[PDB]
C-alpha cells in the first residue's frame, strides 16, 4: 500500500535549524492529498505542525509562528521539513502522516523518530553481560536477541538517565 | 485555535467489563472527530473516524458515540491486548489540535553480580519479573547496611498477554567501595511480599 | 438549413384560456457518428464538450487510459461539424474535421466555443518540469486554436503578461461549458484554487434544518469553501475573457466570484440569451440544487439569480440531506446537468434529469413552465445507465430541435461511452 | 422476446423499378434496427442501421425509414446485381432476433432454352446402374416441362430436377433432368429421347 | 484484418454432443467487441445462439433451454460451442461472428460458416463419372456420397466461365447426386484440358478426373 518513512538526525544542537525528510511509496503527493507532520513530546501530548497540499499550498501552525518552513519535490515524491530554532522544548518524536480529504483522518502515519536537543556530544554505549547497556548519548536504543530469533520473554527496560548524562536500561529474557 | 478536553486521565478495570472515554469540545465540530490508539513504542494507529464510523482491521468491541460539543469513546469484553494510550483530535478545520491523552489500565501477585570493574566501577541489579501490583519496596542491604540515593529504578508498562509487570533496581558502586565489602542483598518488601524475601 | 433560436412568442391563446406552456415532442431519435468512437476495452469517453453556432457545431471528447475520473490522457479529440438534413425524420450531423491536440499529458481541461463559421477551443496547461514531465494541477497560461472549414488550424499561446487574473491562482479549470462569442472577444468560465488573505463569510442559504441548525451555523458553511480546512486557500469561479480575437495578440481578463454569493467552485457554461448573457454552476457540495444566473452584461456585480430548484441532482453524490431541506454537511457531488432557456428571462427552459435505480440510473427529459410545472416524458429504456447530459436547441425546419448529449454504459459491462440524441419541442395552449 | 415480422416473402420485379418490404415488431423498440443483405453464397452485409442511416460506403438507391414499431425499406431503382436475401434485426434487448426475410428476384425477356443429353458413361455401365441426363442451358422463367421417351415410352416416378438458382449477371436459368435405370432396361432398349 | 474461422465435425448420430472452434487471426479476443454463435435454418431463417463478452461472461439465448454452453481459450485466441442432446432439428450452418458496441452497433466480420447435418447413417465417399463430350459443354456426374456437402473445379481452377453447378437431390438410396456442367467451345474440345476436380472433404476423397 502507501507507506512514510521519516530519516535525519538524532540530536541537535540548540538554536541551530533540522532537518526531516518524509519519502513516500506506492503513491504520488502531487496527485491528491495533503501531507502532514505530527510530534509527540516526551509528556505523551501530541501537536499538528502543519502540511503541505498537492497543488503547493502550505499551511502552518499559529503557534509555531514564521519558524516552519515546509518543501516538496515531486521528482523523488518527497516531502521535507525545517524548524528555524530549535530549543530544549524541541525535543520529540515527530511523525509524517497523510490526510484524506473526507471522512477526515491521517491514516497512512510513519514509523516515528525520536529527535533530541542538547550540546552535548554523542557517545557510544558500553554493553555488558548478566545483557546491561550504559554511557550511551543520545538514542532510542536498539536490542535483539539471537539475530532476532528469541522474542519469548523479552522485556527491554526504559532508559534511566544517569546524573553523568549516560542514558543507561536492563535487558533480559527467561 | 480548538481546544478538547480529555477525561479520565487513566482508568483501571477487570477484564470482560465496560469502560467509557470522554472528550469535549471547545465549540461544535459536526462529528468530524477521530480516535487514535498508540500501543507502546509504536506510532498511533486510526480506530474511529467521524467519532461513529468503525475502521479496518480492528475489533467490533470499539464503538464511537457523541455529537455536537461532546464525543465519548466506549470498550466492551476488555481484552488484555487493550493496554495503550487513546486520544481525540479535531480535523474540521486547523490548526489540529489532540486531547491531553488517557491511559488504560488492565486490574487483576506473585514477584546477578557485577561482570565492567576493570573499567572501575560496580553494578549490581535485582531483578523483579512478574511482580504485582505496580507498587514496590526494594531495599539494597550491604553487609547488612540499608543503602538511599544510590539504586534507580526502570519499570516497564503492562504486558499486553498476561498483564504483568518487570521491574529493574539497579545499585552502581565505584570498584574500591564494592570489593570492601562481601555481602550484597536485596529486599523485594511489597503488596504480595508480606516477608521481606532476600536474595544475597 | 438550421438557424439560431428564435423564442416562441405567445401569438395567440391571449383571450381567457391563455396557458402558452410548450412541451416535449414523444420522439427521441438518434444523431449517430456526432463523432468518431471506438469498442477497445481499456478507454473511457468521459468529458464531452457541445455547442452550436449559426450552422458549424464544435464538439470535443476526452480519452483516459482505464478509469473515467482518472487515468493518463490518451488525447482529446475535436470535431468541426455541420448540422445537416439527409431527408430523414430528424437532424443529422455531418464532421468536416477532426483534430487531436499536441501533447495531451499537459492539459488541465479543455471546452469549445462556436460562433459563425468559427470555432474555438481554450485548453488550461499546467506547468513542465525541466524534463517536460507534466506536473499535475498546476497551472502555466492557455493555448486557443481557431477553426475555420476547408482551413488548417490556427494555434495562438497565452502567457505571462497576456492574462492578468484578479487573484493569483495556483490550478485553473475551464468549465466543460464552454462558451460564446460577441464581437470581437470571448467569454468562458473557469474554477480554481484561489488563495485568500480576508475573512470568508461564504454564501450559506438552506432550508429549516434543526439539528444544529443542520450545520447552519456556518462553520461549515465556511468549512466547504476552504482546501483542507485551510483559510489561506478556497476553491472558487471566475468570469474568463479573451480581447481582441481577430488580433493575432488576444488578452486574457478574469472576474472573481466573492465567497458571499458563491459554492464551491465547479465546472460551468456561459449562455447568450436573447441581447442578455447567463451562467450555469454545477453543484460541487452540500447545495444540490440549481444555480443559474441571468446578468445584463459579463459582470460579477450585475449577475442575478435563479429562483428554481428542478433539476436536484441526485446522482454521483457521496451527500445525505433530504432535498427536501437541503441541510449544509460535507460532500463532493461530481454530476453535471446543464438547462437551456427557451424565453428572454428564462422562464421557459428544457433539462434532463436523472435520477439512480436499485442498479443503474432512470432518466427522463422535461421543459420547466414559467407557471411552475413541468412535463416530462421517460427516454432511453434500454441504456443501463447515464450520468450527464447536455442540450444545445436551434431553429430547424420552422421548429425549436435540441439535441442532447450524453454519457454512460448501455450494457453493464461495457466502458464508459458518449451518446448523442435530438427531440423536438412543440409549442401548444389549452 | 421481440417478434419480428417481415412481408411480404417474395419480389419479382423488372430492372429499374422501385420495390418496399415492410418489417413490424411486436412491441416498440423505438429506432434500434438494420437491414442486412445476403447475396448467393455470401455472408450478410450490413446495409442500414438506427432505421434510417445509410452505412458507410452504401450507394444511395437504398432507403430506410420508421420510427416505433413499424419500419419500410426501400430501393429508389433495381439494378441487376441486386437479387439477395433481405432480413431486418432488432437491437433493443437481449436475445437479438431476425426477421423472417425476404427473397427478391429479377424479372427480364423471355429466352429460349439450349437442349443438350448425355449417354451414360462405360464405368457406369460397368459399375450397374444407368443413367440418362438432359441439359437446359439458358432460359427464362423457371416454368419448364420435361419428360422422358425410350423407344417411345413415357416413364413416370424415375427421374428428378435440379434448378440452378438465377444467374446473377443475365439472370436466365438452367435446368437438368436425370433418369436412372438398371443395366438391364437400358440394355433392353435402344433408342432415347428427351423433349422439353 | 480480423477474419474468423469455423471449424469441428459436420456428422453427428442423434442425442450426442457437438463441439465447434471458432478462430480469430488478427485480432486478440479479449481486447474488445462481443464474439456470438448465430446458425442459419434451411428456408434461410435466422437464430442467434449465444456470446461471450470480451471480459469472459457468457450469454445464451432462453430457447436453446440451457443445452448450450460457450467457453473460450485465450492462450489460443478461440472460443468455443457445446451443444449436447442434438436432434434432427439441429441441422443447419454455423457461424462465429464478432459485435461492436461502439459507433456501428452492428455484426461487422462473419465467418464462412460450417454445415452440420444430423443423421444416424454413415460417411460415404463420392464416385465421380466422366460427362464425357460453340456451344459444347463437358460436365462431371458424381454420386453416392454421404453427407451432402461436396465441391467441384475445372482445370484446377481455371475455365470458370459457364460453369453450372447445380443443386443437390438426394435419392430414395439416401445418398446425393451432382452434375456440374461447363460450356466450352467447339473448335477447343480437341485442344483443351477439362480436368474436373471434386473434393469430398467429409470422406476425404480427393478426386481428379479427366
Amino acid at each position: 500500500d502507501v507507506q512514510l518513512q521519516e530519516s535525519g538526525p538524532g540530536l541537535v544542537k540548540p538554536s541551530q535549524s533540522l532537518s526531516l525528510t518524509c519519502t513516500v511509496t506506492g503513491y504520488s503527493i502531487t496527485s491528491d492529498y495533503a501531507w502532514n507532520w505530527i510530534r509527540q513530546f516526551p509528556g505523551n501530548k501530541l501537536e499538528w505542525m502543519g502540511y503541505i497540499s498537492y497543488s503547493g499550498s502550505t499551511s502552518y501552525n499559529p503557534s509555531l509562528k514564521s519558524r516552519i518552513s515546509i518543501t516538496r519535490d515531486t521528482s523523488k515524491n518527497q516531502f521535507f521539513l525545517q524548524l528555524n530554532s530549535v530549543t530544549t522544548e524541541d525535543t520529540a518524536t515527530y511523525y509524517c502522516a497523510r490526510y484524506y480529504d473526507a471522512p477526515y483522518y491521517f491514516d497512512y502515519w510513519g514509523q516515528g523518530t525520536t529527535l533530541t536537543v542538547s550540546s552535548a556530544s554523542t557517545k557510544g554505549p558500553s554493553v555488558f553481560p548478566l545483557c546491561l547497556v550504559k554511557d550511551y548519548f543520545p538514542e532510542p536504543v536498539t536490542v535483539s536477541w539471537n539475530s532476532g530469533a528469541l522474542t519469548s520473554g523479552v522485556h527491554t527496560f526504559p532508559a534511566v538517565l544517569q546524573s553523568s548524562g549516560l542514558y543507561s536500561l536492563s535487558s533480559v529474557v527467561t | 485555535d480548538i481546544q478538547m478536553t480529555q477525561s479520565p486521565a487513566s482508568l483501571s478495570a477487570s477484564v470482560g467489563e465496560t469502560v467509557t472515554i470522554t472528550c469535549g469540545a471547545s465549540e461544535n465540530i459536526y462529528g468530524a472527530l477521530n480516535w487514535y490508539q498508540r500501543k507502546q513504542g509504536k506510532s498511533p494507529q486510526l480506530l474511529i473516524y467521524g467519532a461513529t464510523n468503525l475502521a479496518d482491521g480492528m475489533s467490533s468491541r470499539f464503538s464511537g458515540s457523541g455529537s455536537g460539543r461532546q464525543y465519548s469513546l466506549k470498550i466492551s469484553s476488555l481484552h488484555p491486548d487493550d493496554v495503550a494510550t487513546y486520544y481525540c483530535q479535531n480535523v474540521l478545520s486547523t490548526p489540529f489540535t489532540f486531547g491531553s491523552g488517557t491511559k488504560l489500565e488492565i486490574k487483576r501477585a506473585a514477584p546477578f553480580p557485577p561482570s565492567q570493574l576493570k573499567s572501575g566501577t560496580a553494578s549490581v541489579v535485582c531483578l523483579l519479573n512478574n511482580f504485582y501490583p505496580r507498587e514496590a519496596k526494594v531495599q539494597w542491604k550491604v553487609d547488612n547496611a540499608l543503602q538511599s540515593g544510590n539504586s534507580q529504578e526502570s519499570v516497564t508498562e503492562q504486558d499486553s498477554k498476561d498483564s504483568t509487570y518487570s521491574l529493574s533496581s539497579t545499585l552502581t558502586l565505584s570498584k574500591a567501595d564494592y570489593e570492601k565489602h562481601k555481602v550484597y542483598a536485596c529486599e523485594v518488601t511489597h503488596q504480595g511480599l508480606s516477608s521481606p524475601v532476600t536474595k544475597s | 438549413t438550421i438557424k439560431p433560436v428564435e423564442y416562441y412568442k405567445p401569438d395567440g391563446c391571449n383571450k381567457t384560456n391563455d396557458h402558452f406552456t410548450m412541451q416535449p415532442g414523444v420522439n427521441f431519435y438518434t444523431v449517430p457518428n456526432l463523432g468518431p468512437s471506438s469498442s477497445s476495452a481499456d478507454e473511457c469517453y468521459t468529458n464531452p464538450s457541445f455547442s452550436i453556432g449559426s450552422s458549424i457545431y464544435m464538439f470535443s471528447q476526452e480519452i483516459r487510459k482505464t478509469d473515467c475520473t482518472t487515468g493518463e490522457i490518451l488525447s482529446i479529440q475535436i470535431v468541426l461539424g455541420r448540422i445537416v438534413d439527409k431527408g430523414q425524420q430528424g437532424p443529422q450531423a455531418s464532421p468536416l474535421l477532426v483534430w487531436s491536440v499536441p501533447n495531451p499529458k499537459i492539459i488541465n481541461s479543455c471546452a469549445v466555443a462556436a460562433g459563425d463559421e468559427t470555432g474555438w477551443v481554450l485548453c488550461s496547461v499546467t506547468l513542465t518540469a525541466a524534463s517536460g514531465e507534466p506536473i499535475p494541477h498546476m497551472f502555466d497560461g492557455f493555448w486557443l486554436y481557431k477553426f475555420e472549414p476547408d482551413t488548417e488550424v490556427v494555434a495562438y499561446r497565452i502567457t505571462g503578461f497576456a492574462y492578468l487574473l484578479d487573484k493569483v491562482y495556483d490550478s485553473v479549470f475551464i468549465g466543460k461549458g464552454g462558451g460564446i462569442q460577441r464581437g470581437n472577444d470571448l467569454y468562458f468560465q473557469m474554477f480554481g484554487l484561489s488563495r485568500n488573505r480576508q475573512s470568508i463569510k461564504a454564501l450559506c442559504e438552506h432550508g429549516s434544518c434543526l439539528g444544529t441548525g443542520g450545520g447552519g451555523y456556518q462553520v461549515l458553511c465556511d468549512r466547504a469553501v476552504m482546501s483542507f480546512g485551510s483559510e489561506e486557500s478556497l476553491i472558487s469561479n471566475a468570469y474568463l475573457k479573451v480581447n481582441d480575437v481577430a488580433s493575432g495578440k488576444p488578452t486574457i481578463i478574469s472576474q472573481t466570484f466573492p465567497p458571499s454569493d458563491s459554492y464551491k467552485g465547479s465546472n460551468g457554461r456561459i449562455y447568450t440569451i436573447g441581447e442578455r448573457y447567463g451562467i450555469y454552476l454545477a453543484p460541487s457540495s452540500w447545495n444540490r440544487y440549481l444555480r443559474f444566473g441571468l446578468t445584463p452584461d459579463i459582470s460579477v456585480r450585475s449577475t442575478t439569480w435563479l429562483k428554481e430548484k428542478d433539476p436536484i441532482m441526485k446522482v454521483l453524490t457521496t451527500c445525505t440531506n433530504t432535498d427536501k431541506d437541503m441541510c449544509p454537511e460535507i460532500c463532493n457531488t461530481r454530476g453535471y446537468q446543464d438547462i437551456f432557456p427557451l424565453s428572454e428571462d428564462s422562464s421557459f427552459y428544457t433539462y434532463i434529469g436523472i435520477t439512480p435505480s436499485n442498479e443503474g440510473t432512470k432518466s427522463f427529459v422535461a421543459v420547466k413552465d414559467d407557471a411552475g410545472h413541468v412535463a416530462s416524458i421517460t427516454i432511453l429504456p434500454n441504456y443501463y445507465s447515464i450520468t450527464s447530459a447536455t442540450i444545445s436547441c436551434f431553429m430547424y425546419k420552422e421548429e425549436i430541435w435540441c439535441i442532447a448529449v450524453t454519457e454512460g454504459r448501455k450494457q453493464k459491462e461495457n466502458p464508459q461511452r458518449i451518446y448523442a440524441h435530438s427531440y423536438r419541442v412543440q409549442k401548444m395552449c389549452f
